[PDB]
RNA sequence: UUUUUUUUUUUUUU
RNA sequence: UUUUUUUUUUUUUUUUUUUUUUUUUUUUUUUUUUUUU
RNA sequence: UUUUUUUUUUUUUUUUUUUUUUUUUUUUU
RNA sequence: UCCUAUUUCCUAGUACCAUUAGUGAACUCAUUUGGUCUGAUCCUAAGUACGCAGUGAGCUAAAUAGAUACAAGGAACUUGACAAGCAUUAC
RNA sequence: AGGGCAUGCAAUACCAAUCAGAUAACAACUGAA
């Protein structure tokens, strides 16, 4: 399309909200862009015309698929295209927005319910997701597995929020304390990766690469 | 095949690492231990972990758990198990072989300045053919039909 | 392919007594499908089973109509 | 060709030791980025020579000058002082332009002379009605940098920035704000002022981006109204993602702060707001490497021969402590400096304040040291040790941090002076007595 | 076209060839627009 | 029940892998066999076994009752109706919520049940039930261990060694590998070289 | 806000069906009659008002596309598109006016 | 016989073909023929206003 | 096969 | 022995190159010419 | 994490593509 | 005052394009159930503290392609020892 | 023709020895169109 000059008095981009058939978080929009739009330029449009909250936009490239006229009494075999190539953006505003209009609903297929389902699915041909570390879990800016005991938090936490972890275990995915004396899985209460010092000495087992050299 | 082209040892190797031979000392050299005046700067664990393992003779008691990081590993440890050293298809008699497309025990042996072999078919049971082939080469070794 | 123009149609011409039925993996996407969906509450099986103009509340059926005589 | 066999399976052990260490290199790097920006609406289109003749020179001249060596970091004491030297001949000739200009190099080169300051200060005094935002906020901001507080002049800049409001900048009017609150010469009235004015501000034109430079603990506490702190607190939560350790750090801060003096508009604040903050301080905030200074070293070693155990360095949730005591924990030592102080005064500033005052509403025995009083001892140790012990068996200082006696210019100097060769003297005594000096060749 | 039989080629652009001749949907006598 | 219904968050917060598959599958038909106001389970170690208190619905009188119906009889709940829809309609309450009605069941009958690792029901004990087992046990033990002595071992064993030490075991081959062009002896010899100086 | 979007159309979940019909009415299209009478800042002003407009509509397009139906009162993009071309119309006899008479002197 | 989109394209694409002495009298439907196609037709009861027919030689 | 402020330019090297 | 890598760039060394140059972001610290060591 | 850009290394141009629209009086705020 | 000098340095919101992260030759070709089986590695494994995969019904004819077990003789077969066989049997 | 009219077809030829490319310091350096 034609470029953006540096003053723009009569702008022709034209904004729409796009009814995306996955999941979508509480602080994300999705709209339909020409593909001819820079990320700045998306934030400014919003940021001056609407005057809307802008954190984050994200940009997606979409392109139809192919097709074929093969059904009819009188088919042609030619080759074809529904819809238009589009910039698919992705919006994360400070406020929230209902899912009422980003996402779809339908009640004659029970299956195509992206906003009751969540992230459960994958909405594709994905057979195992991929997850990235979060924040949280990382070291830098991340939760500290020791902190909860320090002074300074529970000033703070009066009366309004218990940071001990031993008062949100899950019961029916737990099992009991084991022996130490008597073998017992590492995974099953530990959740770290360094051997306590409770734990007895435990013996090393050398391969034995020549035995008949004995 | 044991060609020339081969480590004479076959024990695991711990090579020295070196630093850049124009880099100042590190940063947690500038703590002060005493019991009288403290003083821990950033990072000094970080740094001096990772420092220590440097010469390749100081691993640590735990070497192999100390910088795997990845719970897929942890996840499967266990504490006070009894393990064998030794693969299950390793005869301690010399010459015994096994071969995994052929699935059969071979003995090797010379007689008279010429290499011979024999067949062990381990269909039968895989502890029978084992002990056969020893066996085998034990009434080799006895009868005195072995160069030596 | 969906366009229709490999050489697929070749096999397809001769008779043959069965295929395949991936029953294992479907039966496992299938769970999956339905524990996200209880994990909300909401019952799919349940739906695609009642009768066209039928109505049950709950964990219902023919059997909760056998000691409610009255 | 062909290769050897021996040669061939080094190359491949190389090759594959070249894979590894690449492989090796960027773990710890994650916050990196190829993209970048630089900043490039400032510069002047006009060409200039720092190495020129200052004679030639003129205001405009000058000021591109004294910018163009601040970006290239030129620092040069011969240089510097001849443009010192020539600003105050060319004082009565500066436009407001060319003074902001002057006032950012200097502050940002952070050439401490106050001869020049206190020059240039009445001629900005008497052109406050044509200064403009930039002016304005390079002149407070510089002057904070420096550490040079003047409530006469500072005032006046707020007052001016309140009448030119409709013009001004949101950024500029924050750290107006910022620097204001951070040299204490606001009353009530212009207080409350200021505090209504930021507030619609930055309710109406200010960004995620732009908020974050509002959160200021020293500022907060002191110069900001309940339903700004409410509305404040509030944002912050959602302006959380965008920002940054250095924010993250002032807002936890001005949490603590908040609590710890102003319980009621903390209990105001909302349910899921206070969650915020509650889970904030159980993360880890990365923090600069910080190192004893000398006269904390000079004051460890005194107190180490005194006889007492303690600590060099050590963060204690949001606050570092200079000294720690192992016996009594909640015992602790400052020593003070030249900055801690303002220029040609011996009064404390607001941030060593709040923290002075927010410990020992904590419980924490806190006694301070200062520097003019320990240079007077010279290199005598018996000396400090007992000066030491002297103030160790007297009470802890109050809650409310004082000031201390008058000084001057001419003082300070001096004082600097002298501490220059103490400095020199300790190290060379301290270096000498490493060296054993027992070999002895015959040759 | 191989690269090194391609290094040694111009554009058939770069001469009159392609005023030369009258073919066209109509057939083999074309008349220019404004002839 | 032994899931979160709406749990926060947009994943689940209990592993999906193993057994736990298996697990959540199996739990997921149940929403609601554990009731609310329920005693934690306790399983036993040899067999998995797990007992927990709780509390009961009533249950209609026998008198008032019709009869067994259907192939699993069942005694009627004690009960009251739902609001009526005249009423309901002129609630102030949505339609929604006027068409998620149910009745109202009085929970008072405490009792002690014993499940399996499914935590699927097998037994119901009384108050009454439990103090009466209890005065019984040291009575149980002796005739337990009297009764262990009884047992023999398993003639199986004897058996077979007694038919393979008086009958006939025939025994076939197996990997008969077949030759090309040239046969096998038995034994096979190498091959001798010498080197090129 | 970002509300705009989509306040007081179709896609609205706030409102029913009665007040989305109610909202759907329009008139007819502002015409160069009256466009020419106006200033540069009110064709400004109409210029964005009429962006808004067409950003709200395409939205309830897009929709009906999905399930494969006609949007309601499909006239209004027609009438949004012939007020924006007659703006841009004025403007440039407008300039138009000018480089005539810069050419004249020249002459 | 291989799949090479790359060779393809260094040897059969559009700026490749014109180095080829071929006959580019032929049609050519991914092609830059030479071949001439007659253009937009007469005029019969329409708008004479609104009657497009030249671009390049007007352009200003 | 070049890693975090951009260019020009000289010697050695794990 | 069949006789095997080095240029862009990094580090070091040697210097009279240059806004084609590092936030007008932020922290810490006793501190710097000539007529205060 | 790649692609882009310097070198290897090539107008050995991958039609409708690019840090590439006439090449700094830029109104520095 | 016995440290190799007690030399401030976390991290600037970030242009354009590629991506379905798992098993599987997923490539030309084509009689194409994509995914099981057919071969080495990747996990200190009683096969990984329940993983992947499995397609109409009926019936003693004979012949053919294969598997297991054959009295005595043991190359008398065939142009030719082709083929078949030996290499497991008190534990 | 009132108004408007993205992008591609490799373009200093409304002129000027030849020979690659945004059309090449001499020479090396060559020629049926």
């Amino acid at each position: 399309p034609p470029k953006t000059p540096r003053n723009v008095f009569f702008p022709w981009q034209v904004f729409s909200v796009h009814r995306t058939g996955a999941f979508l978080e509480r602080r994300r929009v999705a709209l339909k862009v020409p593909v001819n739009l820079t990320k700045f330029e998306i934030q400014s449009y919003l940021e001056k015309i609407y005057g809307a909250r802008v954190l984050k936009v994200s940009t997606l490239i979409v392109v139809p698929r192919r097709r074929r006229d093969i059904f009819g009494p009188r088919p042609s075999m030619r080759y074809y295209r529904v819809g238009c190539t589009f910039k698919k953006a992705i919006v994360t505003l400070e406020d929230g927005v209902p899912d009422a209009v980003k996402m779809l609903r339908s009640s004659i297929e029970l299956a195509k319910n992206p906003d009751i389902t969540k992230h459960n699915l994958t909405y594709s041909g994905r057979v195992r997701a991929f997850k990235p570390p979060s924040a949280a879990q990382r070291w830098e800016m991340g939760e500290s597995k020791y902190a909860w005991r320090l002074p300074i938090p529970n000033l703070l936490a009066g009366d309004e929020m218990q940071l001990n972890p031993a008062l949100r275990i899950d019961e029916s995915t737990t099992q009991m304390f084991p022996d130490f004396s008597k073998p017992f899985f590492h995974n099953a209460h530990f959740n770290f990766s360094w051997k306590p010092e409770e734990v007895p000495f435990q013996q090393t087992v050398k391969l034995d690469i020549t035995p008949w050299r004995r | 095949s044991a060609n020339p082209y081969k480590p004479k040892s076959r024990e695991v190797f711990h090579p020295y690492v070196p630093a850049p031979e124009h880099l100042p000392p590190p940063a947690y050299t500038t703590a002060v231990l005493k019991p009288m005046q403290q003083f821990i700067p950033k990072d000094f664990y970080r740094d001096m972990r990772v420092d220590s393992l440097r010469d390749g003779v100081s691993l640590g008691s735990d070497f192999p758990w100390n910088v795997t990081h990845k719970y897929r590993f942890w996840r499967r440890r266990k504490y006070n198990i009894q393990l064998d050293d030794r693969f299950i298809r390793l005869s301690p008699v010399t010459g015994v072989d096994y071969y995994p497309r052929l699935n059969v025990f071979a003995v090797q042996w010379r007689e008279d300045g010429q290499h011979r072999i024999r067949w062990f078919r381990a269909a039968y049971g895989l502890t029978r053919a084992m002990r056969a082939a020893e066996n085998f080469r034990k009434t080799l070794e006895a009868t005195g039909r072995v160069d030596n | 392919n969906k366009v229709r123009t490999d050489k697929k149609e070749r096999k397809r011409a001769f008779p043959q007594r069965g295929f395949w039925k991936k029953q294992n993996f479907l039966q496992v996407k299938n769970n999956t499908v339905r524990l996200a969906f209880a994990v909300q509450g909401v019952d799919l099986l349940k739906l695609k089973r009642l009768r066209w103009g039928e109505v049950r509340k709950g964990n219902t059926g023919w059997w909760t109509d056998d000691y409610r005589s009255p | 060709g062909i290769l050897r066999p021996r040669e061939r399976l080094l190359l491949n052990a190389l090759k594959k030791e070249a894979d590894i260490r690449y492989r090796g290199r960027r773990m710890h790097k994650r916050f990196r980025s190829w993209a970048q920006q630089r900043v490039r609406h400032y510069w002047l289109p006009q060409k200039v020579c720092v190495t020129s003749d200052p004679q030639l020179m003129d205001g405009s001249y000058i000021a591109a000058c004294v910018q163009k060596a601040a970006t290239l970091r030129k620092h040069d004491l011969q240089l510097w002082h001849g443009f010192s030297k020539r600003i105050l001949e060319l004082a009565d000739s500066l436009t407001p332009q060319q003074m902001g200009y002057i006032f950012y190099g200097y502050g940002k080169s952070l050439f401490r002379h106050e001869e020049l300051y206190r020059g240039l200060l009445p001629f900005v005094a008497e052109a406050l009605p044509e200064f403009h935002s930039h002016a304005l906020m390079t002149v407070a901001w510089a002057l904070e940098r420096v550490r040079v507080n003047d409530r006469a002049v500072v005032a006046q800049i707020a007052e001016e920035a309140l009448a030119k409001k409709d013009l001004m900048r949101p950024a500029d009017f924050i750290k107006i704000v910022n620097c204001v609150a951070r040299m204490g010469a606001a009353p009530p009235s212009l207080a409350a002022a200021l505090s209504a004015e930021l507030m619609r501000v930055l309710d109406e034109k200010c960004n995620a981006l732009l908020f974050r430079g509002a959160v200021d603990h020293v500022a907060v506490a002191t110069l900001y109204s309940d339903p700004l702190r409410l509305y404040l607190l509030e944002r912050f939560t959602k302006t959380a993602i965008c920002c940054r350790p250095m924010h993250y750090q002032k807002a936890f801060q001005s949490a603590v702060a908040i609590r710890v003096l102003h319980p009621p508009v903390w209990q105001q604040l909302s349910k899921a707001v206070r969650n915020f903050y509650i889970r904030l301080s159980l993360r880890r905030i990365p923090q600069r490497a910080r190192r004893p200074s000398p006269l904390h070293w000079d004051v460890s070693n005194a107190l180490a021969k005194l006889g007492v155990f303690h600590r060099n360095t050590f963060q204690w949730g949001c606050f570092w402590i200079d000294i720690g005591e192992i016996d009594d924990r909640r015992q602790c030592w400052f020593v003070d400096g030249p900055s801690d102080f303002y220029s040609s005064t011996n009064e404390y500033t607001e941030a060593n304040k709040l923290q002075h005052r927010i410990l020992s509403e904590l419980g924490w025995n806190i006694r301070r040291v200062r520097w003019n009083d320990w240079v007077q001892l010279g290199t005598d140790m018996d000396a400090k040790v007992e000066y030491l012990r002297k103030l160790r068996e007297r009470p802890p200082w109050p809650a409310i941090l004082t000031d201390g006696p008058s000084s001057s210019r001419q003082e300070m100097v001096a004082n600097l002076r002298s501490a220059r060769d103490v400095q020199r003297a300790l190290k060379e005594r301290r270096e000498k007595n490493r060296q054993p000096h027992s070999l002895v060749m015959n040759l | 076209i191989r690269p090194r039989k391609k290094g040694m080629r111009l554009d058939r652009r770069r001469s009159k060839k392609q005023y030369k001749h009258g073919r066209h949907v109509g057939g083999w006598n074309y008349r220019w627009l404004g002839s | 029940g032994n899931f979160r219904i709406k749990p926060p968050g947009a994943r689940h917060a209990f592993p999906k892998l193993g057994t736990h598959r298996m697990v959540m599958f199996r739990r997921m038909n149940l929403l609601n066999w554990p009731p609310e106001d329920a005693s934690p389970l306790h399983p036993i170690e040899p067999w998995g076994r797990q007992f927990f208190v709780f509390n009961a619905f009533a249950t209609i009188d026998p008198a008032d009752w019709c009869g067994p119906r259907g192939p699993f009889p069942r005694l009627p709940p004690l009960a009251k109706p739902a609001p009526d829809a005249a009423t309901l309609a002129a609630s102030p309450s949505s339609l929604l919520s006027a068409l998620r009605e149910t009745e109202e069941r009085s929970a008072t009958r405490t009792v002690m049940c014993v499940t399996d690792f499914a935590q699927r029901p097998l037994m119901f004990l009384g108050k009454d039930d439990f103090r009466a087992l209890r005065e019984n046990l040291p009575r149980i033990k002796e005739e337990l261990k009297a009764f262990k002595e009884r047992i023999q071992p398993n003639p199986v064993h004897a058996q077979y060694d007694l038919r393979r030490k008086l009958l006939v075991y025939p025994r076939q081959a197996m990997q008969r590998l077949k030759t090309g062009e040239h046969g096998g002896y038995g034994t096979r010899r190498g091959t001798i070289r010498e080197r090129k100086t | 806000g970002i509300d705009e979007l989509w306040k007081g159309s179709y896609l609205d979940p706030t409102i029913g069906a009665k007040q989305k019909e109610a909202n759907a009415v329009a008139g007819d299209a502002w015409p160069a009659c009256l466009l020419r009478m106006k200033s540069f800042e009110d064709l400004h002003k109409l210029w964005y008002i009429c962006l808004k407009e067409k950003n709200l509509l395409m939205g309830e397009r897009w929709a009906a596309r999905q399930h494969k139906q006609e949007m309601k009162q499909p006239e209004r993009l027609q009438k949004v598109r012939r007020t924006m071309r007659r703006i841009l119309i004025v403007l440039t006899k407008r300039e138009i006016q000018q480089q005539c008479l810069r050419a004249k002197d020249i002459l | 016989n291989e799949s090479s989109p790359l060779h393809m394209g260094a040897g059969s694409a559009n700026w490749t073909a014109v180095a080829r002495l071929e006959d580019f009298t032929l049609r050519g439907l991914s092609h830059p023929p030479w071949i001439h196609v007659s253009s937009r037709p007469f005029y019969g009861a329409g708008g004479g206003a609104v009657l497009a027919a030249c671009m390049s030689s007007a352009v200003w």
